[PDB]
């Protein structure tokens, strides 16, 4: 970078992800995604369990 | 042998890095990426999703 | 040495050429891979005409597909002998004319042209001494006839001296798929007339009926027919690709089959065509071969040349062969029939022999008779492109892209001409 | 290649469900979304392309936008089977309907939500890349199908203009009706469906009754079994952008071969064979019965008799284990047979289109598995006829001003009236001329 | 074949802290390299029986990243030492008187 | 020497007889260019080369050393894709 | 014997030319530690143009970095053949210019270019025989192009006979990183046009349309644009690094390449780039190397050269090939495509065979050629520049600094100036004289 450089220019992770056309255009953690859905539902029904 | 003529059923030219079909996969040359109905032939796409960085590519 | 690029236009080009070059790669022995897997030495010497070496043993064709959808790629490289060409040579539109002369020659041509003839001028100053160009396309849909005019007209402004094939379907009556097939077949032939060296007329009216009568098959499919123009292709190449005891060039036909530069349209006949089940109970020789050649209903065209008069005819004999019995059918042939032919022209039939057959057969034949009956098929055009143009049906897909009706009436008159002189000359 | 669907009308949205149904089985997409878990990659896949994006991993929303006004039928896809298919935003609802009224839904409600979609559907363009056309749905009876139909169909010329916009749109029958306001609705509607609609269909509802009470021998249908034909005869003219074939046609070849005048687009549509379950196993299904059985008016898609008229055009799409050859001979007989007659325009009235893959079957409709199948589009002067039908019975509710309060209160005049009535009368005196 | 499989290389951390800390103190983490650690077979108690086992049969050299040999030079390839051919016998006429 | 804590480095060997069985990697800590001067820590070797010509196969020698300066030896045949991993004191794994 | 000592400025600068140590390295066999581990003596006998020895068999380039902040420095020091830079050779400074021409010009360039002028000359007389200065910066950035060519100034008011070769890429309007480019590139052209003796004109937008249609890559990274660069500049120097039947050197491409001391202004290609699909295909011979060299899709400038005249032209060649067909190509190329090629001067290729490819390859190609289309990409930047410059639009950066709006004057009329001389040098008539 033009500041700070932590990464290497040619490491292999980052290197997997950007090669790998297909995630650099769609990429998703579905995990993640399930429990925060889940997460969102139970805040749901905290404040209803509250008013109720 | 007749040979199915006009559009329809996207080939290896059309074929491309991103598009709605294609498969996950390493791939640095466009032309090697082109043939997955050629190198893949049969596999359950579970298992796309699931080497989601590897070859087994041309 | 001497060297022909191959040029395919349009859907139906791109299927007539997937199975011309299955054929000529089946000639000269190289397989689908790519290699050559050939056993005589003479398949070996002759393929500079049509490949060119890469790289251990891999000849790829000199072609250059040419269309603007991607369908038909696709379906090249899908079939067998589709991994043998090289995909820079697949230039290649992205939207699609869809039965549009106007599309075909203004608006798409505007920005495909220019990368086709990047193309085909690397094509052509790979090889040392070009012999001529080969043009295979339709006269029925858009990117085939407009392109493939447009692509004829700039490639004979840019090499004037070099030979030009055109082997152009026109759609017949009887067998009508599109529409606008007038509208398309008129203007197209107006600009072929003026800029083609020489054409050779199929029709799938024609093609149905060979397949019916003679082959004697239930079910047709496009890849018989591409097998027949196929094999007609293969026989007017044959010559270069192989020695014989009497050579015929591409320039040799032309120059004794073309008396006057407007007449320029042949019709074609392919000999021997025998159903399987009859295959055995035929005799081979040449008799056998002219009969089958000479009959009327084995042109490949809806001109019957029995209304007319053969102006020159042209044979080309494979096979090793005996000269005199070729030479004398044709004198016996010309004798006969003294009506069919014409009177101020003696000798109206050049002939040629190349004595190394096509694969699985010993002796066949190829026709290239420049009749006058060819005028009854364009008058068949001509009048329904009269009888939309009266009042205007269909039109303003055209008016509105940049054409003016000009156009059209230069489309007519100009046919109109060419069959008045192809009636004087009968 | 893609290609993106718009349904607009409480008949639009049904329509859509039966597409979309029929749409994820035909590529074995699985309602929740994503495919089975044991599908394996193989040739021709990809082949869901033109109708879905793949988004994430293994999810798969369509390139659709249901919209209507009331949220009634718009929460009943939210609820049911497909709740997971279609993405939330695609499913654009209002707050309370246009109630059968051009006026209501053209210029009152209409203008708040057309901003939404015409928003909505320049992503969805964005997205694609290799945009073939759009393609509406509507029913031009109601208010919400024919107002803001008519408005986002402007918006749209003014957005893109060149690109095709395919109307497959539902008129009115003559004799069964459902409303009473609908002349009022559907000639207001056409003023802008002439000059909007690159291509349009005409679908009559009595004629799909006919068919399904002759044919498919249900006595009595609701609109499912309606809308699973139509479904059918949509999935039969894009089989050629989809999958490959022997000889296919594109959605742009339809204004190419079949508008001989910039002002005539509407086409009459049949199907053939429609056919039950067994019935199917007695009678042997070839291309020649086929191809006549799509050629007599008690097998098409509008009340009207071609018998009356000049068959100016004609495209004919086939689906399943059909050869180029006896489609061509069938095509013969029709034009050597006299029982029909071409108009003097074209000699070459014909344009046929091949397809391999069979028309595929669905649980709980009653087509059973066919082996080939025929799908026409022809244009006729039957339509000249059908809208003189309409226009009659237009100037008698006119003549007496009934219901014009109505849209006067939502702010029109009597002038679009005016002009929408001679609109039509010159488009009657416009067929009446062609077909000389 | 994948390019991170030919990447050599020796790969350095990047931007950090000044160290503040010299490698005297006990805290200070350092390398130590006895024990000798975790040999591989029998008999290879000794460094120099480690060095045997090495040139017995196994050995190993690093490959050259280039993908072809080298080309030999055109004046090399030109000019390689030569000998000359030999003559033949001469005839030799008897004079005469 | 002199390089950081965290640090890696990697690079590709090969047999150099033709048709070879094993690959004897040593780790040797010094300076001196002879290998006998350097003191000798863990040695190990990669089994079961495939047959093949002189320099064709590829070994992949990479040397990890971690922040309280543990370091790791991770030695990689590609064409079988054998992996074997040693660590300073402690025993050799495969994988 | 003959040197050559390298200078990379900003960050663009940096990465390819750590991407250019990189193939160099690996060419001459050195591996990333810094010792020598090649085979064939011919690696040994020319690393003196680009090395010292240092402690048995420890060779450290000759080159010099320059950068205000330590995010490039430590990108190349983390980076692999990292390791053998000198850190004497670091001259380094700590503000950050930040895409602003005045502030690496006036302000940091200041201070910092008198110890990079030590760090220079150190490494100029460490050797014996100099050939030339080698500058590698782009002409976007400020500590990049500003910094590097006031160093370019002082270089050549030290050293006036040495040669000096810039690579430098100019921003494109198509791929267009920041806003001041053109305020940037305006300035940093003027003065290149006074200072530099060659300068090799790169840029983006060519660099990915090569990676697009002939590499066939999917993902063309800064990676890959950079080898490409360092291929370009390795086919540059093989003549100096190799022996060949036809030896050139810097100054001789130079003097047979520039007409007028003007006109110094060059655009490049490579040869041969193929995809690994389409290699299989593709034939292999000096004729598929000069139609794909000649070809316009394959020049590294935004400039088509059928647009204009071919000035002057030069092809490099490395591997074992025959000067007869050498020879013949050019002449046929030459000939046929005849109007492309100016008239008053003939027989207008030079051209020079090396026995040394790169690595990977048999037998390659660089091509080196002075055309009269640059002045195409020149006023594609001076109509922004004066667009911008009617009304003073972010000028108070350069004001506020110490520059005035005399130099923006003086920038656009020796822009003007030279667009000019090269159209008049494009249309001059063949023969006749005054
Ligand atoms: N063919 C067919 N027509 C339908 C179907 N459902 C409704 N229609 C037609 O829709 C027309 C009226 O419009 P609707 O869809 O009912 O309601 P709308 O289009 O939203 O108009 P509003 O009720 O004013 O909001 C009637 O002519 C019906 O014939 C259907 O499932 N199939
Ligand atoms: N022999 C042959 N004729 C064909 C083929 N495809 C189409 N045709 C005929 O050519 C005409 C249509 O050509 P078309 O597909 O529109 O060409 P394009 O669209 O311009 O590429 C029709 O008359 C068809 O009968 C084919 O594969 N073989
Ligand atoms: N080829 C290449 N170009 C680069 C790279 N990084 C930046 N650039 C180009 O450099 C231009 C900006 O120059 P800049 O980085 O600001 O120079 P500097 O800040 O003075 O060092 C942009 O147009 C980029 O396209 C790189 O890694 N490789
Ligand atoms: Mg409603």
């Amino acid at each position: 970078g033009r500041l700070v450089a932590q990464v290497p220019n040619e490491d292999p992770e980052r290197l997997k992800r950007v090669l790998d056309a297909k995630w650099r255009t769609i990429g998703v953690d579905k995990e993640t995604l399930e429990l925060q859905a889940q997460e969102k539902k139970d805040r749901e029904q905290a404040e209803k369990d509250r008013d109720e | 042998t007749t040979v199915a003529g006009g559009k329809g059923a996207r080939g290896e030219i059309t074929r491309r890095p991103g598009e709605s079909g294609n498969p996950y996969g390493v791939s640095v040359f466009v032309d090697e990426y082109g043939k997955w109905g050629s190198a893949i032939q049969g596999m359950p796409l579970t298992e796309t999703r699931a080497r989601m960085q590897t070859k087994y590519f041309p | 040495m001497r060297e022909i690029v191959h040029i395919q236009g349009g859907q139906c080009g791109n299927q007539i050429g997937a199975k011309f070059w299955e054929v000529v790669s089946d000639e000269h022995g190289i397989d689908p891979t790519g290699t050559y897997h050939g056993d005589s030495d003479l398949q070996l010497e002759r393929i500079n005409v049509y490949f060119n070496e890469a790289t251990g043993g891999r000849y790829v064709p000199r072609a250059i597909l040419m269309d603007l959808e991607p369908g038909t790629m696709d379906s090249v490289r899908s079939g067998p002998y589709g991994q043998i060409f090289r995909p820079d040579n697949f230039v290649f539109g992205q939207t699609g004319a869809g039965n549009n002369w106007a599309k075909g020659h203004y608006t798409e041509g505007a920005e495909l042209i220019d990368s086709v003839l990047d193309v085909v001028r690397k094509e052509a100053e790979s090889c040392d001494c070009l012999q001529g160009f080969q043009v295979c396309h339709s006269l029925g849909g858009g990117t085939g006839s407009g392109m493939g005019t447009l692509l004829i007209s700039k490639i004979r402004e840019e090499y004037p001296d070099r030979m030009m094939l055109t082997f152009s379907v026109v759609p017949s009556p009887k067998v009508s798929d599109t529409v606008v097939e007038p509208y398309n077949a008129t203007l197209s032939v107006h600009q072929l007339v003026e800029n083609a060296d020489e054409c050779m007329v199929l029709d799938n009216e024609a093609l149905y009926d060979i397949c019916f009568r003679t082959l004697k098959l239930t079910t047709p499919t496009f890849g018989d027919l591409n097998h027949l123009i196929s094999a007609v292709m293969s026989g007017i190449t044959c010559c270069l690709r192989f020695p014989g005891q009497l050579n015929a060039d591409l320039r040799k036909l032309a120059v004794n089959l073309i008396p006057f530069p407007r007449l320029h349209f042949f019709m074609v006949g392919f000999t021997p065509l025998t159903s399987r089940g009859s295959q055995q109970y035929r005799a081979l020789t040449v008799p056998e071969l002219t009969q089958q050649m000479w009959d009327a209903k084995n042109m490949m065209c809806a001109a019957d040349p029995r209304h007319g008069r053969y102006l020159t005819a042209s044979a080309l004999f494979r096979g090793r062969m005996s000269t005199k019995e070729v030479d004398e059918q044709m004198l016996n042939v010309q004798n006969k029939n003294s009506s069919y032919f014409v009177e101020w022209i003696p000798n109206n039939v050049k002939s040629s022999v190349c004595d190394i057959p096509p694969k699985g057969l010993k002796m066949s034949a190829t026709f290239i008779g420049n009749s006058t009956a060819i005028q009854e098929m364009f008058k068949r055009v001509s009048e329904q492109f009269t009888a939309m143009f009266r009042r205007k049906a269909f039109l303003h897909w055209y008016t509105g892209e940049g054409m003016d009706e000009m156009e059209f009436t230069e489309a007519e008159s100009n046919m109109n001409d060419l069959v008045s002189e192809y009636q004087q000359y009968q | 290649r893609e290609v993106i669907s718009i349904h607009i009308g409480q008949a639009g949205i049904q329509v859509g469900n039966a597409c979309w149904e029929l749409y994820c089985l035909e590529h074995g997409i699985q309602p929740d979304g994503q495919m089975p878990s044991d599908k394996t990659i193989g040739g021709g896949d990809d082949a869901f392309n033109t109708f879905f994006s793949e988004t994430g991993a293994g999810k798969h929303v369509p390139r659709c936008i249901f919209l209507d006004l009331e949220p009634t039928v718009v929460d009943e896809v939210r609820t049911g089977t497909y709740r997971q298919l279609f993405h939330p935003e695609q499913l654009i609802s209002g707050k309370e309907d246009a109630a059968n009224n051009f006026a209501r839904g053209h210029y009152t409600i209409g203008k708040e939500i057309v901003d939404l979609a015409l928003d909505r559907i320049r992503k969805l363009a964005d997205n694609c890349t290799g945009l073939q056309g759009f393609l509406v749905f509507n029913a031009v009876g109601g208010g919400t199908g024919s107002g803001l139909g008519s408005l986002l169909l402007e918006r749209l010329s003014v957005d893109y203009g060149k690109k095709s916009k395919l109307g497959f749109t539902v008129y009115p029958s003559p004799q069964v009706s459902t409303a009473v306001v609908e002349p009022y609705n559907s000639v207001l509607s056409t003023h802008s469906l002439l000059e909007h609609t690159d291509v349009a269909v005409m679908l009559d509802n009595e004629a799909i009754y006919d068919i399904c009470r002759r044919s498919l021998d249900i006595e009595r249908p609701t609109y499912t079994n309606l809308n699973r034909l139509i479904a059918q005869v949509i999935s039969s003219l894009t089989a050629s952008l989809r999958f490959d074939g022997a000889l296919n046609v594109d959605i742009t070849e339809f204004q190419t071969n079949l508008v001989p005048y910039p002002r005539i687009h509407f086409m009459l549509s049949s199907y053939a064979p429609i056919i039950s379950a067994e019935k199917a196993y007695h009678e042997q299904l070839s291309v020649a019965e086929i191809t006549n059985a799509a050629f007599e008016p008690a097998s098409m898609m509008v009340k009207c008799d071609p018998r009356h008229g000049k068959y100016m055009a004609c495209c004919l799409m086939y689906r399943g284990d059909v050869v180029p050859k006896d489609v061509n001979a069938s095509v013969a007989t029709i034009k050597t047979k006299r029982t029909i007659q071409f108009v003097d325009w074209c000699p070459t009235g014909f344009k046929c289109g091949i397809n391999y893959q069979p028309p595929t079957v669905v649980p709980g409709g009653d087509l059973a598995k066919v082996q080939r199948a025929v799908c026409m589009i022809s244009n006729s002067t039957a339509i000249g006829e059908i809208f003189s039908r309409l226009d009659h019975k237009f100037d008698l509710m006119y003549a007496k001003r009934a219901f014009v309060h109505w849209y006067v209160g939502e702010g029109m005049e009597e002038g679009e009236f005016s002009e929408a009535r001679e609109d039509l009368a010159a488009l009657e005196k416009d067929f009446e001329e062609v077909g000389a | 074949m994948l390019p991170t499989d030919t990447m050599k290389g020796t790969f350095a951390p990047g931007t950090t802290k000044r160290k503040t800390v010299n490698m005297y103190d006990t805290q200070s983490s350092t390398f130590q390299p006895r024990p000798e650690g975790p040999f591989e077979a029998e008999h290879i108690t000794d460094q120099p029986a480690a060095h045997e086992h090495f040139d017995t049969t196994r050995e190993i050299k690093l490959k050259d990243p280039k993908g072809m040999d080298l080309p030999a030079t055109s004046y090399v390839e030109h000019y390689p030492p030569k000998t000359a051919l030999l003559p033949g016998e001469p005839l030799e006429l008897a004079l005469g008187g | 020497r002199t390089l950081d804590s965290p640090c890696s480095a990697r690079q590709v060997f090969t047999t150099v007889h033709d048709n070879q069985e094993q690959a004897c990697i040593l780790i040797l800590y010094g300076d001196d260019p002879v290998a006998s001067n350097n003191t000798l820590l863990g040695q190990f070797d990669i089994v079961n080369i495939p047959p093949a010509p002189k320099d064709v196969p590829r070994i992949e020698v990479t040397f990890h050393l971690s922040r309280d300066m543990f370091l790791t030896v991770e030695a990689r045949d590609l064409d079988t894709a054998r992996h074997k991993r040693w660590l300073q004191r402690g025993d050799i794994v495969v994988l």
